[PDB]
């Protein structure tokens, strides 16, 4: 299947309690590879996962010194933006950034990408071309415009095309016994008491990798869509996800539902019902 | 924007006292991004946890997972208390063996 | 791996 490489970055002010805290995070599809926290005892990037490890002293000397040289330049951002937007000194703010690429599996780009957010708002973000940009307001039409100056764009481009994508194939091959394998969900049924003569029947599946997997709850043949609950996928601690969906029905009937799990480990998708 | 943390509570396996486990905090759908994350073992706060798996959703809210190794006792209580902007008090979500 | 951002 395809690939991606992404980093989720934010910065946020602290007025009265020194300089931002600055986080950059990265994932190589859902399992997260490298961390830098300016509020470390040591602020360095590290390794996240074992096959990391491997990466010489080049390597997260490198990366340590890009995540100095961007933590600056957030802890700019930030002062600028106040200015923009005509606000005090006294307030937290903060900026989100994600940036990365998708390949796929053929090796090559699908889709590269570098979104910005203040405060929670999408603020200006690179287009599918890769050679414009969207301002979400005008604010952003100032940056936009300095940007625009500064050929940012085939800068990023560059990147996304070249850098993103080659370090992403290296990530898959020295990984590839983690990040390619595929953990089959593992699946049960609970059962709960409701007031009026009802039943929440909870369908549970753990110990998958990769993450996205799909939970139907049916009877007959249709899927019951219309009277589920369920939380997002998340993660379980060592790698692997997890997910439940529920759904509440007669007492005495619980016998005719079933639970589907699809998962791209799986053969096949399961079946099961409730166990009494 | 302020967005207040949905919080979930988790073993990595089916819980069988005895047996060595993950329990696992998510803290999600969170902004603005500082929060205090602890878990608890009979009311107290637990030493050795790890946070990992931040990230963000498409409409920017934060998510990140505590988690910790522990043995799951027939009479031993696990919590989650989060403080956080969005809060005027901690809310402390329990472990539900059973769920 | 990660790129140099620029600033606003």
């Amino acid at each position: 299947g395809p690939h991606s490489l992404r980093y989720f970055v934010t910065a946020v002010s602290r007025p009265g309690l020194g300089e931002p805290r600055y986080m950059e995070v990265g994932y190589v599809d859902d399992t997260e590879f490298v961390r830098f926290d300016s509020d470390a005892e040591n602020p360095r990037y590290e390794p996240r996962a074992r096959w990391m490890e491997q990466e010489g002293p080049e390597y997260w000397e490198r990366e340590t010194q890009k995540a100095k040289g961007n933590e600056q330049s957030f802890r700019v951002d930030l002062r600028t933006l106040l200015g923009y937007y005509n606000q005090s000194k006294g307030g937290s703010h903060t900026i989100q950034v994600i940036s990365g690429c998708e390949v796929g599996s053929d090796g090559r780009l699908l889709r590269g990408y570098q979104q910005y957010a203040y405060d929670g708002c999408d603020y200006i973000a690179l287009n599918e071309d890769l050679k414009t940009w969207t301002a979400a307001d005008m604010a952003a039409l100032i940056t936009k415009h300095k940007w625009e100056q500064a050929g940012e764009a085939e800068r990023l481009r560059a990147y996304l095309e070249g850098t993103c994508v080659e370090w992403l194939r290296r990530y898959l091959k020295n990984g590839n016994a983690t990040l390619l394998r595929t953990d089959s969900p593992k699946a049960h049924v609970t059962h709960h008491s409701r007031p009026e003569d009802k039943v929440t029947l909870r369908c549970w599946a753990l110990g998958f990798y990769p993450a996205d997997i799909t939970l139907t709850w049916q009877l007959n043949g249709e899927e019951l869509i219309q009277d589920m609950e369920l939380v997002e996928t998340r993660p379980a601690g060592d790698g692997t996800f997890q997910k439940w969906a529920s759904v509440v029905v007669p007492l005495g009937k619980e016998q005719y539902y079933t639970c589907h799990v699809y998962h791209q480990g799986l053969p096949e998708p399961l079946t099961l019902r409730w166990e009494p | 924007i302020q967005k207040t943390p949905q919080i979930q509570v988790y073993s990595r396996h089916p819980p069988e006292n005895g047996k060595p486990n993950i329990l696992n905090c998510y803290v999600t759908q969170f902004h603005p991004p500082h929060i205090e994350i602890q878990m608890l073992k009979n009311g107290k706060k637990i030493p050795k946890v790890e946070m990992s798996d931040m990230s963000f959703s498409k409409d920017w809210s934060f998510y990140i997972l505590a988690h910790t190794e522990f043995t799951p006792t027939e009479t031993d209580t696990y919590a989650c208390r989060v403080k956080h902007d969005s809060m005027a008090e901690p809310k402390t979500v329990y472990w539900d063996r059973d769920m | 791996a990660v790129f140099n951002f620029a600033t606003m």
